[PDB]
RNA sequence: GUAUGUCUAAAUGCUCUUAUUUACUAACAAAAU
């Protein structure tokens, strides 16, 4: 499990994880991909922390964009992944609650 | 009237005045009594407790001995000591501002060291360098639990929360900033508002999401940087003024 | 060939403190105290170090 | 060695004897964070709260103030004020910074002002100068509301916006109402015209935003 | 106490009416050790503090029945010395004149104390209450750290 | 590169740190001397 | 606490079987771990040109890849991988592929090998 | 001076109870003061060790130093004998432990560790109140 | 105004000298009068 | 000797597969009869 990586996806890892979202509500939502479809969150927190992790992801997104390399075509695709980004966002500002 | 309205006070009794921490991490590391291994939790927390001051408020073991220092528990409302705590609990009247003022220069009105720098978020018990009895009120969104409400509505919650905790100089509640400017007469009252009203709801039991109120995060009350446009520097400016001139009375 | 000046053991010195004080105590309540207070040092030191793991 | 604690009259009490004790590098002073010795003293026996030095003396010295009080040690003002004082007839900039706080404490300058304060010659001569130069019911038209308040108990919830200038006291008695109309700036009841106008214009401002 | 391990032999005589007592004693002082999550340095203290009156009252219990009373034989109080249910230096202290009552014995350790003195316990109500009045302010101290003990003096 | 030569050395006086040194341990407390 | 460590320290209730299950439970949401393109540290065999900005990037030169299965295996039973590398100057995702029939590499859209 | 004040053992205990779930801004110096303590856990140790009860006695009490705090428990005394009596002690032990073993068919050794490594050692407490310590190692004398 | 000075006895366990936390520390060399520095008075093989 | 750095506003249970590993790390060391 050399890189880091491994080590924090080793089981014992995982089964501490578990049991701390078990016992006082430790999760890591930097830790889970976010779900695609919305309206499977019953809960509120929830739904804010998955929220503040896409603006999360955003930021990140903008921040490398404006790099010096202006004409590489990865920017260009990241242009794309910040318009769904946005969306994203958008959408977890449903109008539930 | 705190004294002849009652001794007794016992706020929030030894059963249950508090846990300990609030799960962050995985682990929980005894030197500093914080979570570690993870760090995923906005962690301001809603007060569970208030100082409902009219009721509270009374003579302690403090009162009798002559203790200058107000009771920062008994501010957050949750003295369990009560009759016996050795700190007064009372809102900052008048004399005992007077008696204390000596001393408030280095220390809150708590008997606690003010810093040299201010905290780089205006967070906590305010610098001895600049004196100050203006409070940033702040997260007034979530201190409410997201309630559609009016500013107007806020400003009045405001004031009543306010008023009460000390004589109020003026207060702002503003729109484009989403915050509640307030400044006090005396400095010690102003500290022992904002110790009060830290991680406080601005909700009321008539509010529809009153059983709810712990579930969001409370008042984010800080002291407040220095207002820019012009007026309100020139007011302050006129105050420097009249306080230089009473100093140099006194003096003469 | 031991010390010609020390007297001060490291016991007396403390005693002659205000926060040692002195107590009669059965030896296997003795030796499980050591146990629990070795215990509490050696696990607030590793937290202070920050390896809370 | 070690230079004296510089403590005030009216820091350390009335008292012809008292005792402290001294805590050689006890805590960080709180402008320099620099270890010095604390001095803590009780005032009287019985009296309760210590007083413990919250500068280290070198900082005292340069701002020429009391260890425990942070005021002048001649004329027991903030140090701020007093400056001021004397700019007004140059204040201190004191770094707010991890390193060069320390620096600016180690540099025996005596920062600014101080010199004029310790000396006879100097704060006498500024005082001398000083002297010189000295020688229901809505409510309409800034000054406090613990003014106001003050106010309509001399007379006898109070809220005053400032950008309105528009006072509304609630008393929530008929009797405390009725007492204070006959007892005694405009005030109804739940140059008039120009005060007129400059309300309007106030009320407008209010509600722009 | 100490536990029994045929060491001394079981108890003199009149133990049986007396143990009764003091096994109360024991009870109480069951329910001071241990946890009580005090939350607070205060209320931390107050346990520490009960503990110790608790303490005192056995030993006072002990030392009024052998001396004062006399109800009880030398050998029994002996034997009683020799267990850990009595306190030998507080006795001692109590039967000396002018520290008859006594809250603990480090209530009167000089060498302790920041100013060389002992507890303020010591000093009758009376004297402090005078010097109050003298002053302006009210009754002053109300308990020492050591131990509870509200006018712990002789008088 | 940074793997570089140098131009001078250092001496500056901080607070001292109060470690208990292995070689600063005491040893031959007493100091000999000459015959006059 | 050192890297020759014999035993991890386990809960009192650690049912292994258990865990592991949870963890399995626990790694369909999992961020890392359901990925593909696992990092690596390789150098390169082929010594080749990076195709964008033309860096000569020469044999044996270490760097932090992506290694990534192939699900078109070789053959049967011999899997084969992409091996994405980032040319020095420009960055540009150079790889490569190991088919195993000539005990050597292939080129895959990245740069040419000389 | 005054000699120090003997303590009631009730009060220590109470004191090792407190600071077993110590996590508060409440004793923030207890902690400090027991790292500061870890200088002197050797020398607990050697002292405790050295108070060792001999075969021939039940349970041993001992004289206590404590830190107020309750951060370091030393065993003061220093264990003295008469020289020829304590000779004479082990010899007999040595004689009692040599008759066990022409007795006992298996002679069943302790396991080590005697507590598990999950299992928190019990307080002192829980076997104050237990029965009367079983018999030590004395042999049958004339 | 006479005052008593004293040392109190801290507990042997807590760090004795609490300030120091090996602290850097910048000087400023202070030199307000001026050193005279004095002195007196083929450059291609050089 | 398992490098590193920046970046952070305050669906539920279910079972079935194994005589393995898309395993990762190379700082460590390098010869014949
Ligand atoms: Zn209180
Ligand atoms: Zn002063
Ligand atoms: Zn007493
Ligand atoms: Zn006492
Ligand atoms: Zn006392």
């Amino acid at each position: 499990m050399s890189r880091n990586v491994d080590k924090a996806n080793s089981v014992l890892v995982r089964f501490q994880e578990q049991q701390a979202e078990s016992a006082g509500g430790y999760k890591d939502y930097s830790r889970y991909q976010r779900p695609r479809n919305v309206s499977k969150v019953k809960s509120i927190k929830e739904a804010n922390e998955w929220k503040r992790q896409v603006s999360k992801e955003i930021k990140q997104k903008s921040t490398r964009i404006y790099d010096p390399s202006l004409n590489e075509m990865q920017i260009a695709e990241l242009n794309d992944e910040l318009n769904n980004l946005f969306k994203e966002w958008k959408r977890w500002q449903w109008h539930i609650d | 009237s705190w004294r002849d309205k009652s001794a007794k006070v016992q706020v929030k009794e030894s059963e249950l005045p508090s846990s300990i921490p609030a799960q962050t991490g995985l682990t929980f590391n005894i030197w500093y009594n914080k979570w570690s291994q993870g760090f995923a939790g906005n962690t301001r927390f809603v007060s569970p407790f208030a100082l409902q001051p009219q009721l509270h408020s009374g003579k302690t073991r403090g009162d009798n001995d002559g203790q200058l220092f107000f009771c920062l528990f008994f501010a957050k409302g949750m003295c369990c000591l009560g009759p016996k705590c050795e700190y007064l609990h009372h809102i900052p009247d008048e004399e005992d501002i007077g008696k204390l003022a000596l001393r408030t220069e280095a220390l809150d009105c708590f008997g606690r060291e003010k810093f040299a720098d201010y905290r780089e978020d205006m967070g906590g018990i305010g610098s001895f360098r600049k004196k100050n009895k203006t409070l940033y009120v702040g997260g007034i969104d979530g201190a409410l639990n997201s309630k559609h409400l009016k500013p107007a509505q806020i400003e009045s919650r405001i004031r009543f929360v306010f008023s009460r905790l000390g004589d109020i100089d003026r207060i702002r509640y503003v729109e484009s900033k989403n915050c509640g400017f307030v400044k006090f007469k005396y400095q010690a009252n102003a500290e022992f508002a904002k110790e009060a009203m830290s991680n406080q709801t601005l909700l009321l039991p008539s509010d529809k999401e009153w059983d709810d109120r712990r579930e969001g995060t409370g008042l984010l009350v800080k002291w407040a940087n220095e207002d820019p446009d012009p007026a309100a520097q020139k007011r302050l400016q006129e105050e420097l003024k009249l306080e230089s001139l009473n100093m140099m009375v006194h003096l003469i | 060939l031991p010390t010609n000046h020390n007297k001060t053991k490291l016991l007396k010195s403390l005693k002659n403190t205000k926060y040692f004080q002195q107590t009669t105590i059965d030896w296997v309540e003795a030796g499980l105290q050591l146990c629990r207070q070795g215990h509490n040092m050696l696990n607030l030191l590793i937290h202070r170090k920050g390896l809370t793991y | 060695n070690e230079p004296p604690p510089n403590i005030c009259e009216q820091c350390l009490g009335d008292e012809a004897n008292i005792r402290m004790t001294k805590i050689p590098q006890g805590s960080e002073c709180k402008i320099c964070t620099l270890p010095f010795t604390l001095y803590h003293f009780k005032t009287s026996k019985r009296s309760n709260n210590i007083i413990k030095t919250l500068i280290c003396v070198r900082c005292a010295t340069q701002r020429n103030i009391c260890q425990c009080c942070m005021l002048d040690s001649r004329w027991h003002i903030p140090i701020q004020l007093r400056d001021h004082l004397i700019s007004l007839v140059v204040m201190t900039e004191e770094a707010k910074n991890d390193m060069m706080k320390r620096f600016l404490s180690l540099k025996n300058v005596k920062l600014g002002g101080a010199q004029i304060t310790s000396d006879p010659s100097e704060a006498d001569n500024i005082v001398d100068k000083l002297k010189n130069i000295l020688l229901s019911f809505f409510l309409y038209n800034s000054i406090p509301e613990w003014k106001i308040t003050d106010t309509v108990s001399q007379l006898l919830s109070l809220i005053v916006n400032h950008k309105a200038k528009c006072g509304g006291l609630r008393f929530q008695s008929s009797e405390l109402g009725e007492r204070f109309v006959s007892k005694i700036f405009i005030i109804p009841w739940s140059t008039a015209e120009n005060i007129k106008l400059s309300l309007s214009l106030n009320k407008l401002i209010q509600l722009e935003l | 106490p100490r536990i029994k391990t045929r060491r001394s032999k079981p108890a003199p005589d009149g133990f049986e009416k007396i143990k009764p007592t003091l096994t109360d004693f024991e009870i109480q002082l069951r329910d001071a050790q241990k946890d009580k999550s005090s939350k607070l340095a205060a209320k931390s203290n107050e346990q520490l503090w009960e503990i110790m009156q608790l303490h005192h009252q056995r030993s006072r219990y002990i030392y009024t029945l052998y001396y004062k009373r006399k109800a009880i034989s030398k050998d029994l109080y002996d034997w009683l010395i020799k267990e850990k249910y009595a306190d030998k230096l507080l006795i001692a202290k109590w039967r000396k004149t002018g520290y008859e009552k006594l809250c603990c014995l480090r209530c009167i350790q000089k060498n302790e104390t920041n100013n060389g003195s002992t507890c303020i316990c010591r000093v009758p109500r009376a004297q402090l209450e005078e010097e109050a009045r003298k002053k302006g302010t009210q009754v002053s101290f109300h308990q020492c750290v050591h131990c509870g003990c509200r006018g712990c003096a002789s008088t | 590169p940074q793997l570089e030569a140098r131009s001078g050395a250092k001496a500056a006086a901080y607070t001292p740190t109060g470690i208990e040194h292995a070689r600063l341990l005491p040893g031959h407390t007493t100091l000999k001397y000459r015959k006059f | 606490s050192e890297r020759k460590a014999i035993n991890k320290y386990y809960p009192p209730d650690y049912n292994p079987l258990e865990a592991e299950k949870l963890s399995r439970k626990m790694a369909k949401k999992l961020k890392t771990m359901n990925k593909s393109h696992a990092s690596i540290r390789l150098m390169t065999p082929f010594s080749m040109r990076c195709l964008e900005c033309n860096e000569y990037i020469p044999k044996s030169r270490k760097f932090n890849g992506k290694k990534e299965l192939l699900k078109e295996k070789y053959l049967d039973s011999i899997k084969i991988y992409r091996l994405t590398i980032s040319c020095p100057r420009c960055a540009n995702s150079i790889a490569f592929r190991t088919d195993p029939g000539n005990s050597d590499y292939v080129m895959e859209v990245g740069g040419v090998r000389n | 001076y005054t000699p120090k004040a003997e303590m009631p053992p009730e009060h220590l205990r109470k004191i090792i109870n407190t600071h077993s779930d110590m996590a508060s801004k409440m004793y923030n110096t207890d902690k400090k003061a027991f790292l500061g303590a870890l200088k002197y856990l050797p020398h607990a140790i050697l002292k405790l060790l050295e108070n060792m009860p001999h075969p021939w006695e039940q349970a041993k009490e001992v004289k206590v130093l404590y830190h107020t705090s309750g951060a370091i428990t030393f065993v003061n005394e220093t264990p003295r004998v008469i020289e020829p009596v304590y000779t004479a002690q082990w010899s007999a032990t040595w004689i009692a432990m040599r008759r066990e073993k022409r007795d006992r068919t298996h002679f069943k050794r302790m396991r080590f560790p005697p507590f598990d490594d999950d299992e928190p050692p019990l307080s002192y407490e829980q076997h104050i109140e237990n029965i009367e310590p079983l018999d030590p190692i004395n042999l049958p004398l004339d | 105004h006479h005052i008593e000075v004293v040392s109190k006895q801290m507990d042997p366990l807590l760090p004795r000298f609490v300030g120091k936390k090996a602290r850097k520390v910048v000087a400023p060399t202070e030199n307000d009068e001026v050193v005279p520095v004095l002195h007196m008075d083929d450059p291609n093989e050089w």
